[PDB]
């Protein structure tokens, strides 16, 4: 009985916000090398902080 | 103006002139064939005094126009 | 004195400017990845990646393929630095890595990696000289050696190829400056 | 006054001037064509009837 | 590379091949004139 | 396929490498070329050979052995085409003065 | 603020024009000579935006529409309120994406790198060309542009699309279509092998050039390999917007029926006329 | 003349030749069967004077 | 003439000649099933007489 | 005389001639493809008879 | 005055010169095609008081 | 004054400047050519007085 | 490899011998063919 | 490899048998015209 | 970089170019006033 | 670079060029408003 | 590599080619004019 909602608004919304959600994620995996930034100020980490660089265990011989 | 010739290899530089020249041929014939006048194959057997010439000017009857009235 | 450049001015966004031979220290285009790893790339079952051909038995030219090795190598100044000599193999995934150059104007060999190699008319015809339009036949002299002659490490691959990418602004004083 | 010529390469100079003179003779005759209404003239006179 | 003894030679069949196609050329072209004039 | 030197051109009948025996400049041009090449790809082929008997491989030695057997093939193939080009030299009166081989 | 590697890369020189002039950054941007012709054209064309905007009939994002020309003032400037402005807003694109390409061309050379960026970008602008230059040029009125507004630019494709009335059938636009849906499955692909080598399941070794390799060959029969699936994605995308100008620059300059009827040189191949 | 077959390979260009005619020969044929004029498939028993003719000139 | 066997592979003649007269007589049954008046097919048992005609020149 | 010491002749030959080919071929086609100037179709037309665009209507 | 040459190669500003005035005159021309009074193909054999002219201002 | 030039090389400048000028001379005549009352290329021998007012 | 001169006469008469047995037969079709329904 | 004697030879080969071919396409030429005339 | 007599020359050239093309364009505007004002 | 005296010759053939140019452009408008005057 | 005398020898062709072409068409303009004037 909503006139103004609907079911496709609605959904649309809720992609939106996973939307967003997913590019802050994004931009974290982004930040895993080069940061935090080197700045006159001293070191800069921009918005969203970076997920912390990765360790990679290589194969134990072959 | 012969030394054109050391200016190329002659080999590669016969190549090229019969492309330009097939290619040419080409091209002026089917555009001839495309023609109302030169279409030969299906008009050569006619006479030059009955084969078709362009109009120099189309009539018109002032209530009639080839393209739907426009905005 | 030891630092590679300097600021050109105070102000933020100001470039630097190499106090060296930047192909050499390895500044702008001519940088490396310092940091990076002293060892051998390894396959998946250990051994060394790349490596000569010579060094691998199962390898071989591709039967339409031109033998690169013999052939001159002509360097950005059309002067000869050398002949092929050898070829090292990337062994994960069968291909071409480097050449290594017979240096004319010395007794070094010198690695060049195959993506600084132009072949004559784009390989369609010719393929009987090859041409290197990064670096002078001079600088051919300075391009840094490995360790060893069997191996090369992910570092001594960085600082190689990096010195080929450096030739492009720096094997000419013209390169860096504007068309117009 | 003949110094004009010293430097210059005389085909050249015949090329330049055999050109300009036949651009020139032909500018000329279908210009005077059209004023002097010949050879329509001499057309109309053995034209038939 | 190109002598000019080859240079001078090759030229005298470059004329004569090209001479025999235009006398062609034109004989095809009068022959055309003369089944339907284009002017 | 192609030929590796004449390539595209080969399509159109250009083909130097072959057996030549009349004298022709174009093929004395690529004889001569082909005949540098190849001695240098022959000279490369014995100093790999000799590198890898110094680290005494077997395997590599047996290949190395080959590959200096087939360059050594091509370099009598060639020189083969330059010393019958130059036999021709000798005698068609338009031919270079310098030898081909 | 720089990258931790970044400050030894800040070196003067690899310009196209304008020399030491403009060699420098603001934050992380590369300024240059195509830098500040960028900013130019950006704002003269967002602000003559924004000008549109205000004098039509909302604000609502969606709905702004700055429209071309009516066809009967051909290849002339239009009344700014009647067309013209959208003129003068092409010229602007056109000068902003030009100067962007040459940009990322002096950034490209001042990092010793090839190319291909630039010139992978001048796909698109050869696309965005044929639809306001080329295409409305060969038929004669700048009025044939598409309109700048985010849902009417949508109503020109639907009424361009039906002038051909079936225009599935034009058979550029299905080797287009063609591309950009394999250029989406083969990023999905390629994301998916270097993300499952890299990101394995815990305790797993990271895995291997060869891993992705025998994956692939089992996907596909045959082995791709590393810079063949980059040359792959290029020529893919690329040609996707290739034929996507090819498709549109032949509709109405050279083929003016329907589509489906194009299609009659098939059915009168002498084999089965 | 002759000197030709050294500047190109016999084997070659007649390669070369043969594929061009059979391509020159073919198309001039799919020219001709599809006209009107020269059907012949369907009309090649029509006389000569009997066979179609292109439209002519005449007209008001 | 058998000199022509040492200038071309003879196996690879024989390839393209079959596989060039095999595509040949196949273009040249296909065109005639198509067409009116041999589309033997169906009418195969017609008389000369009876088979169809393309149309004519009007003459009228 | 010394301009052609900044042009390799083989390439300048080519993009001279480059340039006429097209040059030529624009005007030939844009020239057929107008009314008066379709020779092909109408080349047999008297100076006189050829089409002339309209005038100006006075009204 | 010459040291403009001194200033610049020559011969880059001569190619951008040569560009610059064929695309000036291509333009102008087609500008000039384009147009109603000046469509020099089709009507430049007609007299200057008989070339088109575009409308006046109204009366009032 | 001169001093401009030790901020800004004026080989650099001059070709910057040109371009700027050549594009805005283009502009502008193309403005007016598609004007009514300026399109001089169809309407140019008018004279002032019979030359299109844009009032409405 | 290669092949022998005698090897090339020999595959000669054959080939030969072929290419006339198939234009024969390609003979007697077409004489069949127009005694049935002539195309010209 | 090739002599010129062999170039003469196939060069009197390639005449002939290109020559030869235009006078079977002469003759097919003369049976067209006669069955259907195209001037 | 460029001495201060370098670019005091220049500032002379740079100077008495730009106000003769201002010239040049005044005049311009002048028979353009004339021929049809826009005011 | 180039030579000062180097410039100055070419110079010289650069403002003749110019001069011939506008020479021959001068006379085509001088022909064309004798045919269609534009103002 | 040019010379001075490869250079003024290659301008004479280059002049008197373009001023042999430029009275070629000249004449092909006469043509054209007598056959169908464009003013
Ligand atoms: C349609 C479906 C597909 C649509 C597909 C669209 C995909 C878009 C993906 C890219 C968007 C992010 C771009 C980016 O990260 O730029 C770097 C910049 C700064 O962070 P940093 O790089 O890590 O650090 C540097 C900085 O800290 C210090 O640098 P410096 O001192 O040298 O320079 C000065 C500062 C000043 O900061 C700014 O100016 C930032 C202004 C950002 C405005 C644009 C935001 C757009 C968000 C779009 C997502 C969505 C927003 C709703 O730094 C800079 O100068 C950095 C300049 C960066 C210029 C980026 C311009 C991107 C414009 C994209 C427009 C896209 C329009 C669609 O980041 C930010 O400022 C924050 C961005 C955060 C990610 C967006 C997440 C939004 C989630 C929803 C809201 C969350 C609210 C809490
Ligand atoms: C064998 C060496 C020569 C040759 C030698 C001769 C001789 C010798 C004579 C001819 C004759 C003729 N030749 Mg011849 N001819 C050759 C190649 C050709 C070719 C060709 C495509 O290459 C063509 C079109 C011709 C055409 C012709 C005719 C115009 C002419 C009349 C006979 C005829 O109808 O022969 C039909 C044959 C063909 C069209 C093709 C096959 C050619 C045959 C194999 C050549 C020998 C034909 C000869 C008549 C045989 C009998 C005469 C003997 C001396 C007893 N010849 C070869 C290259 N030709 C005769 C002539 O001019 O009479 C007035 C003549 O006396
Ligand atoms: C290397 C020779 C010189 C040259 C030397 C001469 C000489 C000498 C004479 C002419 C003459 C003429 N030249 Mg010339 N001329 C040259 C190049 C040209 C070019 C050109 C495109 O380059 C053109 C258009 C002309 C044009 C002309 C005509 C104005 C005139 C009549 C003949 C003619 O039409 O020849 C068209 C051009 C050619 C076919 C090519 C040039 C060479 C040929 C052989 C013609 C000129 C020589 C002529 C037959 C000599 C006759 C005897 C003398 C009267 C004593 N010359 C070259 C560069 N020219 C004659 C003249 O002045 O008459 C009033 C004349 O006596
Ligand atoms: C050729 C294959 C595909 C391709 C490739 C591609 N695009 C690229 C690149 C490449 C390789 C870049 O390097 C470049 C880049 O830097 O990306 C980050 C870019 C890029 N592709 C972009 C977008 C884009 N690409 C598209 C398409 C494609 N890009 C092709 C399918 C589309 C489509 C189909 O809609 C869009 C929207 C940008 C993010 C970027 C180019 C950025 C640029 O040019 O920046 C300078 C200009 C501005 C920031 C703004 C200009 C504003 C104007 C002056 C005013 C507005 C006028 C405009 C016409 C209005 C339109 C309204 C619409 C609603 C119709
Ligand atoms: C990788 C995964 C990413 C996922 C991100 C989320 C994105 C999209 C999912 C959207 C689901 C949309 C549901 C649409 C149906 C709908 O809206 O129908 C409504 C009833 O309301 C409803 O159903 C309410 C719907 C509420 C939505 C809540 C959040 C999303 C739920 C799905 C999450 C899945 C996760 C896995 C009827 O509408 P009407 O117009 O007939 O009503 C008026 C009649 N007079
Ligand atoms: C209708 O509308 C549109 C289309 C728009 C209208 C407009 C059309 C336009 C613009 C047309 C332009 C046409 C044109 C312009 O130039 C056309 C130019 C044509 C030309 C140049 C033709 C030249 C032909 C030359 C030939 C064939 C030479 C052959 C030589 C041969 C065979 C000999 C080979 C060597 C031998 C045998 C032996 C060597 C021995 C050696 C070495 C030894 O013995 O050592
Ligand atoms: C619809 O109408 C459109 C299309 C619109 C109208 C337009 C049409 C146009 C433009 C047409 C153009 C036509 C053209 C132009 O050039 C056509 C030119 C055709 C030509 C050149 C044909 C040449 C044929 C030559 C042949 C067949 C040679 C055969 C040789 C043979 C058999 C012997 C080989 C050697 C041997 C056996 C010896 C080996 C010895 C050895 C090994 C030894 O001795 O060891
Ligand atoms: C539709 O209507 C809309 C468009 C919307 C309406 C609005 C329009 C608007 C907003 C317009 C704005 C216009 C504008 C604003 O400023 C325009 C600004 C114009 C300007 C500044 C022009 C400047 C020109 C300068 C020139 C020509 C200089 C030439 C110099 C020369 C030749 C000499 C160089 C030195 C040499 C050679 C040294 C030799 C010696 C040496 C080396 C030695 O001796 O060493
Ligand atoms: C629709 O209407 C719209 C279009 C909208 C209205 C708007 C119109 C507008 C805005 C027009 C603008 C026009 C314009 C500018 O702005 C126009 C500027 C024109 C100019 C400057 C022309 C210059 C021409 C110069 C030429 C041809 C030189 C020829 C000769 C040379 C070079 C020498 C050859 C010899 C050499 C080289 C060897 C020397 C010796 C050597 C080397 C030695 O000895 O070493
Ligand atoms: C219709 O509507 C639109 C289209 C809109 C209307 C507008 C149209 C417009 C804008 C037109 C513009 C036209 C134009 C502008 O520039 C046209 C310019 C034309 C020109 C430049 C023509 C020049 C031709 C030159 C030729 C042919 C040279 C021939 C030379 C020959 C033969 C000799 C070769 C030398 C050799 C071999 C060397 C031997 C020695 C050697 C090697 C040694 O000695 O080493
Ligand atoms: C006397 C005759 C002697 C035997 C002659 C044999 C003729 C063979 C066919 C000639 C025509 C082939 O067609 C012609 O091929 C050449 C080959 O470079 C093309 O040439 C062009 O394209 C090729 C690739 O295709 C490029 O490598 C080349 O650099 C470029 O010039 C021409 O654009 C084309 O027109
Ligand atoms: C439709 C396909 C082609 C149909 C045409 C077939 C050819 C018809 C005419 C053939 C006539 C005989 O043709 C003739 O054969 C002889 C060998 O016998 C060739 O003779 C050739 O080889 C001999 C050596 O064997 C050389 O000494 C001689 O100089 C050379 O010309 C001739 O060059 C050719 O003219």
């Amino acid at each position: 009985m909503m006139e103004y909602i609907d079911g496709a608004q609605i959904a649309l919304y809720a992609f939106w916000l996973f939307f967003f959600g997913l590019i802050i994620y994004l931009r974290r995996e982004d930040k895993r090398e080069g940061y935090p930034l080197e700045s006159p100020q001293g070191p800069r980490d921009g918005w969203p902080k970076g997920a912390p660089k990765k360790t990679y265990v290589h194969r134990d011989h072959g | 103006m012969h030394r054109i010739w050391l200016m190329y290899d002659p080999r590669r530089v016969m190549v090229a002139l019969v492309g330009f020249l097939a290619v040419l041929a080409l091209v002026i014939h089917f555009v001839l064939l495309s023609s109302q006048r030169y279409s030969w194959i299906e008009n050569g057997t006619l006479g030059a005094d009955q084969a078709p010439v362009g109009a120099s000017a189309p009539a018109a009857a002032a209530e009639m126009s080839p393209l739907p009235p426009g905005r | 004195s030891d630092v590679k450049f300097v600021p050109a001015d105070n102000y933020n966004g100001s470039p630097i400017i190499p106090t060296g031979n930047p192909m050499i220290d390895g500044v702008g285009p001519a940088s490396w990845a310092e940091d990076r790893r002293d060892e051998p790339d390894l396959t998946y079952h250990g051994s060394h990646k790349i490596v000569p051909m010579r060094l691998d038995p199962t390898f071989s030219i591709a039967k339409g393929d031109p033998d690169p090795r013999g052939l001159p190598v002509i360097a950005a100044d059309k002067q000869v630095a050398g002949t092929v000599v050898e070829l090292w193999v990337n062994r994960s995934e069968p291909q071409v890595s480097y050449y290594e150059v017979q240096l004319a104007s010395g007794e070094r060999r010198v690695l060049l990696p195959t993506g600084y190699v132009q072949w004559p008319n784009f390989g369609l015809w010719g393929n009987d000289k090859l041409l290197v339009k990064s670096i002078t036949a001079a600088q051919f002299a300075n391009v840094p050696a490995t360790k060893r002659d069997d191996q090369i490490t992910l570092l001594e691959e960085d600082k190689i190829c990096a010195y080929y990418a450096g030739g492009h602004m720096y094997a000419f004083a013209e390169r860096s400056q504007p068309i117009i | 006054m003949h110094r004009i010529w010293m430097g210059t390469d005389p085909h050249i100079i015949m090329s330049a001037l055999g050109s300009f003179l036949v651009g020139a003779v032909l500018v000329m005759h279908i210009w005077a064509y059209g004023q002097f209404n010949w050879p329509a003239t001499l057309k109309a006179k053995y034209a038939t009837p | 590379g190109m002598t000019e003894e080859e240079a001078r030679r090759f030229h005298g069949y470059m004329v004569t091949g090209t001479l025999g196609y235009v006398v062609v050329a034109s004989v095809a072209h009068f022959l055309a004139w003369s089944w339907r004039p284009w002017f | 396929s192609v030929p590796v030197n004449d390539g595209i051109w080969a399509w159109y009948g250009i083909d130097d490498d072959r057996p030549m025996a009349a004298w022709s400049r174009f093929h004395a041009t690529r004889c001569v070329e082909q005949l540098a090449i190849n001695r240098a790809r022959v000279g490369a082929a014995e100093w790999a050979l000799a590198d890898v008997q110094a680290r005494g491989i077997v395997p590599c030695i047996a290949k190395a052995a080959a590959h200096l057997a087939r360059a050594r093939a091509e370099l009598a193939d060639w020189e083969a085409q330059g010393h019958r080009l130059e036999a021709a030299r000798k005698v068609t009166p338009g031919a270079w003065t310098t030898p081909v081989i | 603020a720089m990258l931790s590697f970044e400050k030894k890369y800040r070196v003067r020189g690899g310009t196209l024009i304008g020399g030491d002039l403009f060699d420098f950054w603001f934050g992380p941007f590369y300024v240059g000579f195509f830098g500040v012709t960028t900013i130019f054209f950006v704002t003269l064309g967002t602000l003559l935006c924004v000008w549109g905007a205000a004098m039509g009939p909302t604000w609502n994002l969606w709905q702004i529409n700055i429209a071309p020309p009516d066809l009967k003032y051909g290849l002339g400037l239009a009344p700014l309120r009647e067309g013209g402005l959208w003129q003068i807003i092409t010229l602007c694109a056109l000068g902003a994406f030009g100067s962007w390409a040459l940009r990322q061309a002096e950034i490209a050379r001042k990092l010793g790198m090839g190319m291909h960026i630039p010139w992978a970008y001048g796909g698109a602008i050869l696309a965005y060309t044929t639809l306001v230059v080329i295409r409305p040029f060969l038929l004669g009125a700048w009025g044939h542009g598409f309109p700048y507004g985010i849902f009417s630019h949508l109503d020109w494709v639907s009424n361009v699309g039906y002038q051909y009335l079936h225009f599935h059938y034009n058979p550029a636009h299905m080797i287009a279509v063609t591309f950009f849906f394999t250029n989406c499955l083969a990023l999905a692909m390629h994301g998916s092998l270097i993300l499952s080598v890299t990101n394995p399941p815990k305790g797993t070794p990271t895995g291997t050039s060869e891993q992705e390799n025998v994956f692939f060959r089992d996907l596909l029969g045959y082995s791709i390999g590393a810079i063949g699936i980059h040359r792959l994605g290029l020529f893919l995308a690329v040609g996707a917007a290739v034929w996507s100008a090819i498709c549109i620059v032949i509709s109405g300059p050279f083929w003016t029926q329907g589509w489906p009827e194009w299609w009659n040189w098939w059915l009168n191949l002498p084999i089965w006329k």
